[PDB]
């Protein structure tokens, strides 16, 4: 059956039913706008920078060494086939390269 | 790994934890500095209620990971 | 018939089926087996995702045939 009842269900099925979830999930959505703003904005002073368009001068010191440090440390060291580094089209790239660019058959080999 | 739990009052709280610790695990530690029952916590990431049975690297939860932790009640 | 699922760790599986056997079933087997999720899993063959409502036989697959199993994850 399904049990059409109060009791049976009234916290584990929607924040509606909780103050506490329902805020819960109020305040994460409000960090993600911190991420996505913060975020957001900083790619929007780069590009309004990059051909003159704003009152602007030149901040490029602070990320610059983050990205610069950062870009020879993160796409720099890589000796050895990690899987990890390979997303779900790169690991398959390999799965399907052995399935569809892996047989040794040829017009010779009658067994 | 040290991680940080929030809660519905502007308060945040450190535990010495590791990515193979469960759940129930920390709410146990909770327990014991805040004082508050583990059956009265829920720990959710991002919004994502964690298992009691799963542990915090199942959530991607990394060193100083912030982690919104919720009152639950019993019926009502 | 049994049929070979490698993964991408040096690992294969041998697993009895049949031509009639729908993707998700195989997920399962192997979810029994080796202990993974079938939501976590990505069955592919001659270069094709194979999909969880189509069987076996729709791919053209026989006994002893080879697959290459995938794990997926989550971000969020």
């Amino acid at each position: 059956m399904l049990g059409l009842g109060a009791s049976d269900f009234e916290f584990g099925v929607d924040p509606s039913a909780d103050p506490e979830l329902a805020l819960a999930l109020r305040v994460s959505m409000e960090e993600q706008r911190q991420r996505q703003e913060e975020e957001a904005r900083r790619a929007a002073a780069a590009s309004a920078a990059e051909a003159g368009i704003a009152t602007t001068g030149t901040e490029d010191s602070d990320d610059a060494l983050l990205k610069m440090t950062i870009s020879q440390q993160e796409f720099g060291r890589t000796g050895l086939p990690d899987l990890s580094s390979m997303t779900e089209e790169e690991q398959i790239a390999y799965a399907m390269q052995m399935s569809l660019q892996g047989a040794e058959f040829g017009q010779a080999e009658s067994a | 790994m040290q991680i940080f739990v929030k809660t519905l009052t502007g308060k945040t709280i450190t535990l010495e934890v590791e990515p193979s610790d469960t759940i129930e695990n920390v709410k146990a530690k909770i327990q014991d500095k805040e004082g508050i029952p583990p059956d009265q916590q829920r720990l959710i990431f991002a919004g994502k209620q964690l298992e009691d049975g799963r542990t915090l690297s199942d959530y991607n939860i990394q060193k100083e990971s912030t982690l919104h932790l919720v009152l639950r009640l019993r019926g009502g």
